[PDB]
């Protein structure tokens, strides 16, 4: 499915050894479906795939 | 016969005085420091709100 109308926000984050950062993203897509997620900067990692 | 005014009237800041035991109560002077250790259970993650 496609994706559009992408907005990002961080209510709070806490640099730590754990997944202390939480980010809420508003998205709009064409249809129901799976989609991969990644961070292209090595300085940050995402638990979810 | 000549006792005079009791301390419950002559006490600055009007600290009410009792007996058995003798205490001075309800006088406003200075301030109080309070330290509260609050378990995280009451705390709610921002996303929840």
């Amino acid at each position: 499915p496609s994706v559009t109308d992408m907005s990002c926000e961080v209510p709070a984050c806490t640099h730590s050894s754990d997944f202390g950062g939480v980010a809420i993203i508003k998205y709009t897509a064409s249809k129901k479906g799976k989609c991969a997620v990644h961070s292209m900067t090595n300085a940050v990692t995402i638990r979810e795939a | 016969k000549e006792r005079g005014a009791s301390l419950q009237h002559t006490a600055p800041f009007g600290c009410q005085i009792a007996t058995n035991p003798v205490r001075a109560v309800n006088c406003a002077v200075g301030n109080i420091p309070i330290s509260i250790d609050i378990p995280d259970a009451a705390f709610t993650r921002v996303v929840d709100a």
